[PDB]
RNA sequence: CCCAUACCCGGCCGUCGCUGGCAGUCGGCAGAGCGAGAAAGAGAGGGACGCUACGCCGCGACGAGUAGGAGGGCCGCUGCGGUGAGCCUUGAAGCCUAGGGCGCGGGCCCGGGUGGAGCCGCCGCAGGUGCAGAUCUUGGUGGUAGUAGCAAAU
RNA sequence: GCCGGGCGUGGAAUGCGAGUGCCUAGUGGGCCACUUUUGGUAAGCAGAACUGGCGCUGCGGGAUGAACCGAACGCCGGGU
């Protein structure tokens, strides 16, 4: 039960089960330990694929735009502060908000 | 108040030889100057090794330096070892070497010079090669001491092939319960 | 009209009183010499306000004026006339002090010898 | 030299380096190798596995002189004779092999650990290993038994 | 004469003094625990790797030659950058020589 | 109480060994007495060999 | 508006770090330099100080502490091998001290007094080597206190 | 599983030199508080979880104070 929800990597494949190397925290030290679990308790992790996908466009947009010379940003960047823009109030004017008065519910 | 930890701000390392040997301290005076006023990082390695304790500069066998000199990009460079060059009797042939060691055993000197070799000391090395150019810096097997067989994971631990401390070896000195599957268990 | 030192810097002392042992006043068996208190409950040991101070390295004197007499020199004990000729070049900075047990007939062989080498003597007219 | 020992620095510190809570008492765990199975069980099983129990046959009146058999490896077989013999053997064109009597040097059995220089020998020994013989023959020597 | 039974009060602080270090990562991890049938054969694949060595260097010699004949078949304002070109120590030497004639 | 790692030592000091400690401070005096007795014997049998038969 | 040992600026001490710098004191056999944002050559056809290098010097940052660990003691005691052409009846050791000072400190050096015969510095060596306590051991002395008390049997 | 070759915009932010091995003392009575929480009428009670404290720690404040609030300490001058 101490591995339900943990994620590891396969290192050995038998007929019905696989060997996994999982990190288990044991009182102030981590242990990369091996378990043999049957296939039913196993899923492919989709945590790595979004990296694998991102590698493709990085490898795509590198050979591309190289002969074009255009230096295309590759590294991800955190959500930047949003730009300056104009907000149009064409026609309508902003409607007023006022706190409603209290009234005992129960 | 500052939110730091002074737990390990004092780096533990040798800054001078613990020995009071004056000939060693003269060599240190020579290489403190060389390491400081040359950009040659070779001198900083030799200087750092002159401080080391006896167990940190182990002896270099004669066969081990014959062997580490038969490598291709070599056969002309000087062999530098900060420790000592013991003789190896299980080697038959000796090519002509150019050796610079702190200490060479009696039988190794007679065997090296017999082969038209040449033995240098570190005061001569500094004159011939101040920046250490054209040298091969060698080292003895540091974990060759018998002590390191006792180190590591304790015995009586699964797959911990570590030599125990026994006063004598025999059929009735730690061959029982912790070792046989017949007697309790084993690891 | 005495011998003047080379330089006369202003001696600054971080503290001038002695450090007295804790409770050295309350008892006679407890001499004045400093001992670091090591009791588990000791007030002085844990810097309570208004107690005896403990000697730190912070009270250390300025290295430039350490061991310097108020005159501006630094003492050097001598036992005979031969031990003066070593101060012949440390003239303007080190003064000589004749040892206690040197006889009175030999002191009047040192004070006038030191007057020739212009070596200042801290206790010239000791015995007389 | 007591002036370098630790007790010189512990003068003035009450507990003398043994703590205030857990005083330095006489024998808090028993004397000697006590409790090897009871309260020192972990230490004996973690650092001296195999300590408790009996294994093997007993030999009542053992005389070490009967099982005396010092061994020598082939790597240093040529160190028993002087170097003058080893160089006159290769210099010799007759093909006469020098004789290396190990039991005279102080060994009984010859083990084939090392590599041998290519020149024939005649090894006089009391015992041989299979590899030791196979290496001697490959060089061109001969294994001569003695008693 | 009872006492405290169990606690983990100070433990998390004790664990993080020397850090909770992840196990030593290392390429080429050991092959202990692998299926013996798979391992037994894998050792045979290494035992006979030298059998195809002459095929290797022969197909490798042409493979470097393949790309050998391949590549040989093919083979913010101007004012500030002007001053930065003069202020360059190496490639500005011939640029700051009119200044020698400027005061003259 | 065994510490972390060491040998299992069995010092045979459980008897009253301190009462039967033989010190060797007479060793140089014994070497002298032996030699003097050896030379005194050689003079007594002067022409005969010193070692014996 | 008031003030903490907090924060800022400055002084000083120490520790740590830079595994920093200094053998270049290179002088009529002379030429006085390497603070300079930019991989690399001031390349040939009569003159202060200093550098016990285990020394000296420069920058930074930092400093609580029981149990415990380590380092440094030109701190201290006693004896031993060396050494000081050491000290001493023209006064050693010891002890006293409203004297003069040094050291953060352990401690030490002078002056004065007393004393009457031995003693110390430095480099090593050795240890029965440093006390406030243990209802500690032995010896001595207080307060209590000129007090309780010196009243059984005429 | 092996060789051989080609690809460096080092592929989120921020911070920071890391790794590793010996030998090893003391400790193994704890206590308190915010929040969560068990028994109990309750407790300055008994028992846990998380973090921080006290213990090992002075200093300014709470008149007073092991633990609260501020803030952690070489020796000083000025400022705040």
């Amino acid at each position: 039960k101490c591995y339900h929800g943990k994620t590891g990597r396969v290192y050995n494949v038998t007929q019905h089960a696989v060997g996994i190397v999982v990190n288990k925290q044991v009182k102030g030290k981590i242990l990369a330990k091996r378990i043999n679990v049957r296939i039913e308790h196993i899923k492919h992790s989709k945590s790595r694929d979004s990296f694998l996908k991102r590698v493709k466009e990085n490898d795509q947009k590198k050979k591309e735009a190289k002969e074009k010379g255009t230096w295309v940003q590759l590294k991800r960047q955190p959500a930047p502060p949003r730009e300056a823009h104009f907000v149009r109030t064409n026609g309508k004017e902003p409607e007023l908000l006022e706190p409603i008065p209290y009234e005992f519910m129960a | 108040g500052v939110d730091i930890r002074h737990n390990k701000d004092r780096k533990v390392r040798r800054k001078e030889p613990k020995s009071q040997d004056i000939y060693l301290r003269l060599l240190v005076k020579l290489y403190r100057f060389l390491a400081r006023r040359t950009n040659s990082t070779f001198n900083q390695v030799v200087l750092k090794r002159l401080f080391m304790s006896r167990t940190n500069r182990p002896p270099l066998s004669l066969s081990r330096m014959i062997r580490k000199m038969k490598l291709p990009g070599r056969e002309n460079k000087t062999a530098v070892v900060v420790g000592t060059v013991t003789d190896d009797v299980r080697v038959q042939e000796v090519p002509k070497l150019k050796v610079c060691a702190l200490r060479v055993t009696s039988r190794a000197r007679s065997r090296i010079l017999k082969a038209g070799g040449k033995i240098l000391t570190f005061d001569q090395l500094a004159l011939d090669s101040p920046k250490g150019r054209g040298t091969v810096l060698l080292s003895g097997p540091r974990k060759g001491r018998e002590v390191y067989r006792h180190f590591g994971k304790a015995p009586g631990t699964p797959h911990s092939h570590t030599k125990p401390y026994v006063r004598s070896k025999g059929r009735k000195f730690e061959r029982a319960r912790g070792r046989r599957a017949s007697r309790g268990y084993k690891n | 009209a005495a011998l003047r030192p080379l330089v006369k810097p202003k001696i600054v002392k971080k503290r001038t009183k002695k450090f007295i042992r804790h409770q050295s006043d309350r008892y006679v068996k407890i001499k004045r010499n400093w001992r670091k208190p090591r009791g588990i409950d000791n007030r002085v040991r844990r810097r309570f306000k208004g107690q005896i101070l403990m000697p730190n390295i912070g009270y250390g004197s300025n290295k430039k004026t350490k061991h310097m007499l108020p005159s501006g020199f630094r003492k050097f004990l001598v036992h005979n006339v031969k031990e003066l000729e070593v101060l012949l070049m440390c003239n303007k900075s080190y003064c000589a002090e004749i040892a206690h047990n040197v006889s009175s007939k030999n002191r009047k062989a040192i004070v006038e010898r030191a007057a020739q080498l212009a070596i200042r003597v801290t206790n010239p007219n000791a015995r007389l | 030299p007591s002036r370098l020992r630790k007790t010189r620095k512990l003068r003035g510190h009450v507990s003398h380096g043994h703590g205030r809570i857990g005083k330095h008492r006489k024998h808090p765990g028993g004397r000697g190798n006590a409790g090897g199975m009871h309260h020192h069980r972990i230490n004996f099983d973690k650092y001296h596995p195999g300590y408790f129990g009996k294994v093997g046959m007993r030999h009542y009146h053992l005389k070490r002189n009967q099982s005396f058999c010092p061994t020598v490896n082939l790597d240093k077989l040529w160190t028993l004779v002087s170097e003058q013999t080893r160089v006159n053997a290769a210099k010799n064109k007759t093909g006469a092999a020098p004789i290396i009597d190990v039991v005279r040097s102080g060994y009984y059995k010859v083990l084939g650990k090392g590599k041998l220089p290519k020149q024939p020998v005649i090894v006089k020994a009391k015992f041989f290993s299979r590899r030791a013989e196979e290496k001697i023959k490959g060089v061109g020597g001969a294994c001569v038994l003695v008693a | 004469a009872k006492s405290k039974n169990h606690t983990t009060h100070n433990q998390s602080r004790k664990w993080h003094r020397n850090g909770i270090k992840k196990p030593r990562s290392q390429r080429y991890e050991s092959l202990k625990g692998v299926d013996p049938k798979f391992l037994r054969n894998m050792r045979f694949a290494k035992k006979h790797n030298k059998k195809g060595l002459k095929k290797m260097q022969a197909n490798n010699a042409k493979a470097m030659a393949a790309r050998a004949e391949a590549i040989k078949a093919l083979v913010v304002s101007r004012k500030l950058h002007r001053l930065a070109y003069i202020a360059h120590p190496k490639l500005g030497r011939r640029a700051r020589a009119r200044i020698a004639r400027g005061l003259r | 109480a065994p510490s972390r790692n060491g040998m299992i030592l069995k010092p045979h000091f459980h008897k009253d060994w301190q009462r039967r400690v033989a010190t060797w401070f007479n060793q140089p005096a014994r070497k002298i007495r032996r030699r003097k007795a050896r030379q005194a014997r050689a003079r007594r049998i002067a022409p005969r060999p010193a070692a014996g038969p």
